[PDB]
DNA sequence: GGACTCT
DNA sequence: AGAGTCCAGCCAATGACA
RNA sequence: UGUCAUUGG
């Protein structure tokens, strides 16, 4: 009853003959006999002739047709064929050599590699056949995609499939194991009949088949005067067009598996449904996070299940009595009746459906499903109007606006899916974000300045006080106040004693404003993650339901607008910024043309083009900074002068306004970029036809002046389309990749659960030794301060001993960054209240107290194999009598929260992988959608940051070049790299050359420029040494003498005396061609190798000065020849795995799939390790694209996309059992995800006992 | 020492998540739904007046629950299990339940 | 259990369907009697178990057989399992 | 074998002194604030004197190349002679030159990694086990060829689990497992 | 258009 | 070193056309 | 029953 494991193999003969339905004729007067027959299945109007059941009862049955005297090769297998036409002789049937057939290998018994030594040996040699009777050359026998049969590429001439068939049918038995033959090759071919499908999966197409048509020009052709080529490509057609064309839109046999639009893709892991619906959204304020608006349409359509049971049968008797039954089903009969009275017996196990009730649980979404937030499950509400109405403090958890938006319900009426959609899909259970922590639900735009003006509000009375609050202000306290204030309104919204580091101090808000970073969903300073922290996530529900009822009372008494007078209340600032600007852009065009006059007179020598674009950038940044500053100016100076400006209040409550976008407004609009650099100059060195040829002005490359108070012009409206029509392209060309990249690290991550003893696994490969590294839940863990140890704490020598063990892995990024933050296992900074020291705890005991816990959670919870002294660190820096004095009572309350969060919150069946991975997608999708990375050019090679690197990261690609880092303290070692790496030219150097005929002699003078060696950092010997090497190693010189002169301390000469092979002119005219470029030095890129420098980390306390280094680099070979002694290297990922191993390769995949995300976004390093961990769980760094090392099913391949794998199952005759999600979801078997993780049995001894 | 990390790993095994008890809940739940008879003390009509999910939780806490989960190789019944574990969960439980409606 | 309730076909389309444990593919009923064609005509007489699957599984089968690969599903004759008493287990520190 | 790239097999002869002095040792580049080498440069055999600070132990190793093998044992030889090969081999004293390209003893991706004794390896085997009969959990996998197999080789102790010790930015250091399979 | 594999 | 092969986000909605 | 065109989040 329970499905196992899957076995796949090929038809032998015996069981295709094993059929009595012949099929014999093309068309008949009576189908009787032909392919459309009526004992091969029930057809449209039909009862099956076989089984007597009509066609939702029968599932059809098979036939035969006769092939008379040809071997039909099954079409798929054939390249298999072909290889295993590369290892044997056709004229005998005999292999490539003759140690398989002696009397000393024995070929049963060696094991490992020993096999793989001798077949390379069979495809070395196709000389001709080793025995006496056969001497003929190796033939390479290929499939002809021309014309359908086999054919010889010696000469080409058709080798029939009967003669492949004997030679293959030679090969004996127990050399299966040499070729890799799991059965029978005469189950490679039709041999005398042919199978004829069911009409299950052909069946009768009514709008007003083609495999049967298919299967028709397979009869068509099948007689006794008939070749084998044509009935060959009938089948073929019929199987596989793409064997013999290249045409897709045919319907054979392959379009089930073929492409995206496959079967298990689209009808398998996805189905269309009933009981589900689909309306635009709307907000409503009636409606809790926990709550569903219904419009009426939907629940007059949808329908609920009210089983038939002891418990209920009187509400269904009563609702058949009333007519409120709208369809009804009978179990014991299996079948459902619609009504429309009738008879109906209401047994156990029946069921009535009713229109569907409120408070119950639908589960409703919207699309893209980037994350497990997208799809909840709440509670109908019955509302007005035709849209869904969902609150807004969802909305951010779903990507939700109400512009347009649609959102799709589905309705699952089966209990055990009720009880998981009540607990486990609610959206209490889904407050906290499950990586960092924060909540999912919270307050959006108005109510952030609702938030903030409220808690700047004085001096209220009473009654305005029971205004704002509402319903709320029933249990209200007024102590022997008169006066109140809005720090006492928060005090009660909050509603306990807790104590937060910045925030709160015994209830009461401590911090000087309240902003979006304490309201707004998904922020760290959140206090309802904080009151989730302290007690369940109903109290944190609780305070957002209650903080956005009180925030838009706030809304309605006392309003919020942003007029036009507070942006522009006059002219004066802009008028003062606009003539700024026109004079400091003069400023920069007027010192920029005295530079071109300077080169251009001569009195000095020219910038490269990338330096001179360099000092224009900076002279223009200095601008854009001025404006800047003038803007935080104004709107320091309108607060002090207006102190109630409303769009000053949203810049302070920390919404959407910053002096960067009021900038765009009052100031200028900046230099616009494409690509990182400005818009390239097109046909006449300009980009514009408004601005003269090579022009020189820097607003004509895309810098503009204007705002958008004061209006762009043409030609900076132009740059600004520009702009904002590449961002519309490129996220348009960037979401598909992203898609396909989500999905592939879904699938191969999905499989990665939480086992039953704390450990991530995959499989039966243990990839973590605790879950989260604290065998707790993520949404419980917190990422707490990190606090280096000072000589003024209370056990310096522990504290320090403890940071000597755990202190590798806090200096990181090359030494460049020091850890601030470590992970706490749960937030126990609620819990801390401070206490004077003649109540406070012994500090011994304290000391004794946290010893004993971790110990004891060291050996009981981590079962001795797992490092968690870093939870003893935070437990003795943050409990550190030096700096806090606690209660006995508050430590054993935090000690005995410790063991509750360590107890209860994580289980075995977590989906740590699919979670990790959704996060991480979700992520680089919404960074890629909103443009977060901005390109830009820098002088060195750096490593990229976004979308395209993260995929190169999990692509790991082979045959490319690294980036390879050099680190040395010293920079000798470093120069000595860098002189002969870095690429020099002879044109680059900006030289003067010209050449004169002299008899016996052409001599060239190469008058170069003193700076322009000093710039490329190298010396006159190394340009006499390019030139010398060119020319010394040069076909087309015949012969050649090369002298030195010096001409200034601005110019040498480098003379060069030739006579070229003959034809000398053609020589003359190619050298003087080809002399700037190939006369260089150093591996050729586009980037140069200028040597940084940092301070980099040896300790918390002690640093270094460190010269930096990168080099585009493919091999490590070549570094080889170096004094690299005391010099770091980093390479990329095959380097570091093929020098230092798998670990190093892991821990270069985490640490720089967490570095291209960019700044702020380390809560990604624990989804990061997971993938990596995926990505080295081998012995060697495997991608997401294919199935090398891990053992991956059959259905897992083909859900993943391979269109040969159950083929190549089918040919290796793989048995496989079902655990994963994609085997579970052919076979309709729960998941072992989650609640499926388990197997529930039924314990009948207490009942039978009574 | 085997024998000690045996023991701790069985010790580990009384753990209760939500995901047991959602599991346990929804079985025992799905087959008092279809039929089978409510194993609670004092069997009477009165116990089919009130609803099911009193029915269920008054069967989880009385030690009758039919319902065995086979955790890391052992049979586990719902008592098994640790008490202030079924508590916790229990708690939040009904709380979410009492904001649904429905117990 | 959501999840598997969505992916599969619905209670109301629910019919008894037999496999053949030997050869992979769906018994029929003659005149009453679940019999197998394929092993009825190679003189065997094997397995037949009820399975419970969507339709689109079985149409995935059914033409994967077409294509000539014999996919074969086998079954869990699980032993009896018997629950048995353990003892107490407090989990709460020891301070 | 040059003159560069025999300093790097010097730091690595280090961590094979300190394992053949005590194989249940913590591998990693601070192992070598403990000892000290000489190095004796020439192109048929290259002599490493490495020397314990505290017990003035000494230890000389004979650096051949691949082709030309003249292997007398010195006093206070390590008993075996460095190899360095032209490909990646199998055997302990055999370092391939792709392996001395660069200084990889102090690089920051030079692992920290333990032979687990007795009682840790039945900690970890009895930790693997899933419970539910005699099913196991399986580690992660590394070759033998690799050169954290090379450091940690015994004559008589075979070496199959190693635990290496993971910089980890929010917990300082993580236990992980490889398990060393076979080549060859 | 672009990455992996066989030739 | 060069061709073959497969891959290119999800969920929609109308109308015309074969 | 599928293509093409246009559009939405
Ligand atoms: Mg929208
Ligand atoms: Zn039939
Ligand atoms: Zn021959
Ligand atoms: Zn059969």
């Amino acid at each position: 009853a329970v499905i196992s494991k899957v076995t796949y193999s090929l038809y032998d003969q015996k069981e295709i003959n094993a059929t009595d339905i012949i099929i014999s004729h093309v068309k008949n007067d009576d189908d009787i006999g032909t392919v459309k027959d009526g004992r091969l299945g029930a057809m449209d109007g039909a009862l099956c002739k076989t089984c007597g059941k009509t066609e939702l009862e029968c599932f059809g049955h098979w036939g035969k047709v006769s092939i008379y005297k040809t071997h039909i090769v099954k079409p798929e297998f054939i390249s298999e064929i072909i290889r295993l036409l590369n290892h044997i002789c056709i004229h005998c049937g005999l292999l490539r050599s003759r140690e398989p057939y002696s009397d000393d290998i024995n070929l049963k018994e060696l094991s490992g590699h020993a096999l793989r030594r001798l077949k390379d040996k069979i495809l070395s040699k196709k000389k001709s056949c080793w025995n006496s009777e056969c001497m003929q050359p190796y033939q390479k026998i290929t499939f002809s995609k021309k014309k359908v049969c086999f054919v010889n590429k010696l000469d080409d001439i058709n080798v029939p499939n009967s003669l492949i068939y004997q030679k293959l049918i030679s090969i004996h038995e127990k050399f299966w194991p040499l070729l890799e033959i799991h059965q029978y090759p005469a189950n490679l071919f039709y041999t005398d009949y042919f199978p004829i499908p069911p009409l299950i999966i052909r069946p009768a197409i009514s709008f007003w088949n083609e495999l049967t048509y298919l299967l028709g020009m397979i009869v068509k052709n099948c007689n006794l005067n008939a070749d084998e080529q044509v009935i060959q490509k009938a089948v073929i057609e019929y199987d596989d067009i793409k064997i013999i064309s290249n045409n897709t839109t045919s319907i054979n046999l392959s379009y089930i598996t073929s492409g995206k639009n496959n079967m298990i893709r689209s009808y398998i892991v996805a189905r269309r449904k009933d009981q589900t619906a689909r309306s635009v959204i709307g907000p409503s304020t009636s409606i809790t996070v926990n709550e569903v608006g219904m419009p009426a349409y939907i629940r007059n359509t949808l329908t609920e299940k009210i089983f038939v049971n002891a418990f209920t049968v009187d509400k269904v008797k009563q609702l058949l009595a009333s007519n409120q039954v709208k369809f009804y089903f009978n179990k014991r009969l299996n079948q459902l009746t619609r009504i429309r009275k009738n008879k109906i017996h209401l047994l156990p196990g029946d069921w009535v459906e009713v229109a569907v009730q409120e408070y119950t649980s639908i589960i409703f979404g919207r699309q893209p499903s980037l994350h497990r937030y997208n799809v909840i499950a709440s509670s109908i509400r019955a509302t007005e109007g035709d849209t869904i109405k969902i609150s807004p403090g969802i909305a951010n958890s779903q990507n939700a606006d109400f512009d347009g938006d649609e959102e799709w319900m589905i309705l699952e009426q089966n209990p055990k899916a009720v009880i998981e959609q009540s607990i486990l899909m609610y959206p209490t259970t889904l407050l906290k974000h499950d990586i960092h922590g924060a909540p999912v639900y919270g307050s959006i735009q108005d109510e952030i300045v609702a938030a903030y003006s409220l808690f700047r509000i004085q001096d209220l009375c009473l009654d305005e006080v029971l205004n704002i609050l509402g319903k709320y202000g029933r249990e209200f306290d007024p102590k022997g106040k008169c006066k109140f204030s809005g720090k006492d309104i928060y005090t009660y919204l909050i509603g306990e004693k807790i104590n937060y580091p910045g925030l709160l101090k015994d209830g009461e808000i401590i911090a000087n404003d309240v902003d979006s970073n304490f309201v707004v969903a998904m922020r760290h300073l959140s206090l309802a993650g904080l009151l989730s922290d302290h007690k369940s996530n109903v109290e944190g529900i609780n305070f957002i339901i209650k903080s956005s009822y009180v925030f838009k009372r706030y809304l309605s008494i006392y309003g919020f607008g942003v007029t036009f007078k507070d942006l522009r209340p006059n002219s004066t600032f802009t008028n003062k910024l606009e003539a700024i600007n026109v004079e400091k852009i003069e400023l920069i065009k007027e010192a920029y043309a005295k530079y071109l006059n300077d080169v251009r007179d001569g009195k000095i020598v020219p910038l490269s083009k990338a330096l001179e674009a360099d000092y224009v950038e900076s002279m223009l940044s200095n601008l854009t900074n001025l404006n800047i500053r003038e803007i935080e100016e104004h709107m320091r100076q309108t607060l002090i002068d207006d102190p109630d400006n409303n769009l000053l209040k949203m810049a302070k409550a920390g919404y959407k306004v910053n002096p960067t976008e009021l900038m765009y407004i009052l100031g200028t609009y900046g230099q616009q970029r494409i690509d990182g650099e400005p818009a390239e100059t097109r046909v006449l060195g300009r980009v514009l036809p408004y601005y003269l040829p090579d022009s020189k002005d820097p607003e004509g490359r895309g810098y503009i002046l204007n705002s958008l108070t004061k209006g762009l012009t043409g030609s900076q409206y132009y740059f600004s389309m520009l702009v904002a029509r590449s961002q519309s392209t490129d996220i348009v060309c960037e979401t598909s990749r992203t898609g396909t990249l989500a999905r592939k690290i879904i699938k191969k991550m999905e499989d990665m659960v939480v086992d039953g003893y704390g450990q991530v696994v995959i499989g039966n490969t243990l990839i973590k030794y605790a879950a989260n590294y604290t065998k707790i839940l993520g949404s419980v863990c917190k990422p707490v301060d990190l606090i280096y140890p000072d000589e003024s704490m209370t056990w310096y020598l522990e504290i320090s001993a403890l940071w000597n063990k755990i202190k590798q892995g806090f200096v990181y990024s090359q030494k460049q960054k020091l850890a601030k933050k470590t992970l706490a296992p749960f937030n126990f900074l609620v819990f801390v209240k401070p206490t004077t020291e003649d109540n406070a705890i012994k500090v011994k005991d304290l000391y004794d107290m946290i010893h004993n816990v971790i110990d004891d959670v060291r050996e009981k919870y981590f079962f001795t194999v797992s490092n968690i002294d870093f939870m003893e660190y935070i437990f003795l820096t943050h409990l550190n009598p030096s700096r806090i004095r606690i209660t006995k009572e508050t430590a054993i309350t935090i000690f005995e929260k410790f063991y509750e969060k360590l107890n209860y919150t994580l289980g075995g069946g977590t989906p740590i992988g699919i979670i990790s991975a959704q996060v991480l997608s979700e992520k680089f999708t919404q960074q890629a959608l909103s443009s977060f990375h901005t390109t830009e050019k820098s002088g060195a090679v750096k490593q990229k940051l976004g979308f395209n690197e993260f995929n190169n990261l999990t692509n790991l690609s082979k045959n490319k070049t690294e980036i390879i880092t050099l680190v040395s303290d010293d920079i000798s070692k470093l120069q000595s790299v860098k002189i002969n790496f870095e690429f020099v030219c002879l044109g680059e150097l900006n030289p003067n050359i010209t050449l004169r005929k002299e008899t016996d002699k052409y001599v060239v003078d190469i008058i170069v420029n003193r700076l322009y060696i000093k710039r490329a950092e190298i010396t006159e010997l190394v340009v006499e040494y390019m030139i010398e090497r060119f020319i010394s190693f040069s076909v087309i010189v015949k012969e050649w003498g090369m002298e030195t002169f010096i001409e200034d301390e601005d110019n040498i000469r480098f003379t060069v005396y030739l006579n070229f092979v003959e034809p000398e002119e053609l020589n003359l005219s190619k050298f003087m061609m080809v002399l700037p470029g190939a006369a260089n030095k150093g591996k050729i890129s586009k980037f140069k190798i200028p040597i940084s420098d940092y301070t980099g980390y040896d300790d918390f306390n002690q640093t270094k000065k460190l010269n930096k280094m990168t080099v585009e680099l493919m091999n490590l070979k070549e570094l080889g020849s170096f004094d690299l002694e005391n010099v770091n290297v980093y390479p990329g990922v095959w380097n570091t795995y093929d020098i230092f191993g798998i670990e190093a390769a892991r821990e270069y995949l985490c640490e720089a799939m967490l570095n291209t995300y960019g700044e702020g976004f380390d809560y990604l390093y624990q989804p990061c390790d997971l993938l990596a961990s995926l990505l080295c769980a081998s012995y060697e760094p495997e991608s997401v694209n294919k199935f090398k090392f891990g053992a991956a099913s059959t259905l897992k391949r083909a859900t993943f996309g391979d269109n040969k794998a159950l083929l190549n199952a089918a040919l290796h005759k793989k048995s496989e059992p079902i655990n994963d999600n994609s085997s579970c979801h052919f076979f309709s078997k729960v998941p072992n995800i989650g609640t499926g993780y388990y197997k529930y049995f039924i314990d009948l001894g207490l009942l039978m006992r009574m | 020492i085997g024998n000690h990390i045996s023991a701790l790993k069985r010790r580990y095994t009384r753990r209760i998540s939500l995901f047991e008890i959602a599991g346990i809940i929804a079985e025992s739940y799905n087959l008092l739904q279809r039929g089978r008879l409510p194993l609670v003390s004092e069997f009477s009509d009165e116990t089919m007046k009130q609803n099911m999910l009193h029915v269920i939780i008054q069967e989880i806490e009385e030690g009758s629950c039919p319902i065995v989960i086979e955790k890391n190789g052992e049979l586990l019944s719902v008592n098994d299990f640790d008490k202030d574990g079924l508590k916790f969960h229990l708690d939040y439980i009904i709380k979410i339940w009492k904001l649904q409606k429905r117990y | 259990n959501t999840i598997t309730e969505v992916l599969k076909d619905s209670e109301e389309d629910y019919q008894d369907v037999y496999v053949c444990e030997n050869c992979g593919d769906i018994a029929a009923q003659i005149k009453g009697i679940n019999t197998c064609l394929r092993c009825s005509k190679l003189n065997l007489s094997p397995l037949l178990t009820k399975i419970d699957t969507t339709h689109v599984s079985k149409v995935f089968l059914t033409q994967m057989n077409a294509r000539g690969v014999k996919v074969k599903l086998d079954f869990e004759r699980r032993p009896p399992s018997f629950y048995k008493p353990l003892d107490k287990v407090d989990l709460k520190p020891s301070f | 074998m040059n003159q560069y790239n025999v300093k790097y097999l010097a730091k690595i002869l280090c961590l094979k002194t300190e394992i053949a002095r005590d194989p249940y040792a913590v591998i990693n580049r601070n192992v070598l604030l403990r000892y000290t080498t000489d190095i004796e440069y020439n192109d048929l055999v290259t002599l490493i004197t490495v020397r314990h600070k505290i017990d003035s132990m000494k230890t000389v190793f004979q650096v051949f190349n691949e082709s030309s093998i003249n292997y007398t044992p010195v006093d206070d030889d390590y008993g075996e002679p460095i190899i360095i090969t032209s490909y990646l081999q199998k055997g302990h004293n055999k370092f391939p030159v792709n392996f001395l390209y660069i200084d990889v003893v102090i690089s920051d991706l030079f692992p920290s990694f333990v032979r687990l004794d007795t009682t840790e390896t039945n900690i970890v085997n009895s930790v693997l086990q899933t419970g539910d009969g005699k099913k196991t959990l399986r580690l992660p996998k590394m070759l033998e060829t690799e050169i954290v197999v090379k450091i940690l080789y015994r004559p008589n102790i075979p070496l199959k689990i190693v635990r290496f010790f993971r910089n980890n930015m929010v917990t300082g250091v993580e236990i992980a497992d490889r398990s060393v399979i076979s080549v060859a």
